[PDB]
């Protein structure tokens, strides 16, 4: 199947630049978008930009305009993200991901830790509850609200500590292949739900909703679902 | 116009509702014969127990003047098997799909590829999937890599436990060529960079020169106000290589196996003709034709253009 392998951890001085690589194997490279997402430690996911390799030009969140360059080398099926003028707040795990014909980013790299050591009209995603404490075998219900109508262009991701986001649901209610049927999604427009019919030990994690109607893609701040004490 | 009005709100994806990812598409190349690249879905989308699969016909172009032909079976063309087939865009080939962000959205094909030739008809029927097939001819030159799509989706057709397949055409045009030997008689920047010679409006008899060799492509962007032209059905040879039958006047008559593209000048958008000198033709031939303009708005002076075509003048 398809694998995204990123370059390894980096330590940089403030003011420096860093370039992270993302090698795609087993999937078509030239005509599918590669996106870059970063996650400051203990914080949420943040879309930085994307590139469709044949176009030879990336698109970027205004937040990073002028500091990020995304490129793609078609002969090696490797995408790159270069972030300049690094500062402490840029310390984060940087992820590459790609879409596979279903609009959603459904294949993710393993992440690259980068350590720094010496806009209006964007769609806001609001998740609740911020934390859920439940016992094994109980049902969990998670909620996601969008500030603008996104029809059904909403995905749900599961993230375990230290691991890349894993797609569970896309198009609001479609299960990704291999995802157990106890996960289900509902809603369209501005209100969405993720339900886990019966919690199992593997299900304890942080869950994120993401609108992929329009760039910049935006994530909710996540629901942390942990075991009842 | 109604042939090519685009719905900016239209949205879809390559996979549609099939839930199949691209690494699991059944990918295959178009069947290419001479300069016609054909994607034929007549037998690819019938329902099977395994359905719906995604059938992706890959059209890869890095040569000039390729004709792309796409055949999508018609609803009811065979009982039951295509009762719910849809094709997208409805106004293909004038409107195509391109990837914006990560979804497929409508795009004017003529805005994507300058000089592309869409004839009004195919097999003496409308050039539209409603008649079962669409065709277009890519130009002699393309500056930027370009990717666009057509959908012929039978996945909503059900017959017993079986479902039809979703057909995709991906046309991937890599850059090829530089500049067409010939003249453009003068969005506008696309016009000015496409031909080796630009003839800007003059009020006299002015000469365009098209110098060609075996295998070369030439062409002309004819003036807006054209009234009449003998290019290229009524050429006059000059210089006395061989004896001339005066009825052998078309480039076809004079250069065996030469091809003229858009002879009828009926393609939409682009007032162009392209000519291809075959590699087989090694003889030297100097030819002449003319372009006459309408005096719709007078400048007090009439405009005409002399076109000189020299073949293998080495």
């Amino acid at each position: 199947q398809v694998q995204l392998v990123q370059s390894g951890a980096e330590v940089k001085k403030p003011g420096s630049s860093v370039k992270v690589s993302c090698k795609v194997s087993g999937g078509t490279f030239n005509t599918y978008a590669i996106i870059w997402v970063r996650q400051a430690p203990g914080q949420g996911l943040e879309w930085m930009g994307a590139i469709i390799p044949f176009q030879d030009r990336g698109q970027y969140a205004q937040k990073f305009q002028g500091r990020v360059t995304i490129t793609a080398d078609k002969s090696t099926s490797t995408a790159y993200m270069e972030l300049s003028s690094l500062r402490s707040e840029d310390t984060a795990v940087y992820y590459c991901a790609k879409e596979s014909g279903r609009a959603v980013a459904d294949r993710w790299g393993q992440g690259t830790l980068v350590t720094v050591s010496s806009g209006g009209s964007d769609i806001v995603m609001t998740q609740s509850p911020a934390s859920l404490a439940l016992s094994l075998g109980e049902r969990a219900t998670l909620y996601c609200r969008a500030s603008h109508s996104i029809s059904s262009w909403l995905a749900w991701y599961q993230q375990k500590p230290g691991k890349a986001p894993k797609l569970l649901i896309y198009k609001a209610s479609t299960l990704e292949s291999g995802v157990p049927s106890r996960f289900s999604g509902s809603g369209s427009g501005t209100e969405f739900t993720l339900t886990i019919s019966s919690l199992q030990p593997d299900d304890f994690a942080t869950y994120y909703c993401q609108q992929y109607k329009s760039y910049p893609w935006t994530f909710g701040q996540g629901t942390k679902l942990e075991i009842k004490r | 116009d109604e042939l090519d009005k685009i719905d900016l709100s239209y949205e879809t994806t390559e996979s549609g509702d099939t839930a199949v990812s691209e690494d699991s598409y059944d990918k295959y190349a178009s069947n290419n014969t001479n300069k016609e690249y054909v994607c034929d879905f007549t037998d690819q989308l019938k329902p099977t127990e395994s359905g719906p699969k995604v059938k992706k016909c890959e059209v890869k172009v890095n040569e000039p003047l390729i004709k792309v032909k796409i055949i999508c079976p018609l609803k009811g063309s065979v009982e039951k098997l295509y009762d719910n087939i849809e094709y997208v865009p409805k106004k293909s080939p004038y409107v195509v799909l391109t990837k914006e962000e990560t979804k497929l959205k409508e795009k004017l094909l003529s805005k994507l590829i300058y000089g592309l030739l869409i004839s009004p008809t195919v097999n003496e029927k409308e050039n539209n999937f409603k008649e079962g097939v669409i065709e277009f001819t890519l130009p002699p030159v393309v500056h930027k890599a370009t990717v666009f799509y057509f959908i012929c989706d039978n996945s909503k057709t059900e017959d017993d436990n079986k479902k039809g397949n979703r057909g995709i055409v991906e046309v991937y045009v890599e850059p090829y060529g530089n500049k067409i030997n010939g003249c453009a008689f003068l969005e506008k920047i696309k016009m000015k960079t496409f031909f080796t010679q630009n003839i800007y409006k003059k009020n006299n008899i002015y000469p365009c020169y098209m110098k060609l060799y075996s295998g070369d492509i030439g062409g002309i962007l004819f003036p807006k106000n054209i009234k009449s032209t003998t290019c290229f059905e009524e050429m006059i040879p000059y210089n006395k290589e061989i004896k001339w039958n005066k009825e052998n006047k078309s480039l076809g008559n004079l250069v065996n196996n030469s091809v003229v593209y858009n002879k009828e000048m009926n393609a939409k958008y682009f007032n162009v003709q392209y000519v291809h000198i075959p590699t087989s033709y090694k003889d030297t031939l100097n030819l002449f034709c003319s372009i006459i303009l309408k005096e719709e708005e007078s400048n007090l002076i009439s405009t005409s253009y002399l076109v000189y075509v020299s073949i293998n003048e080495g």
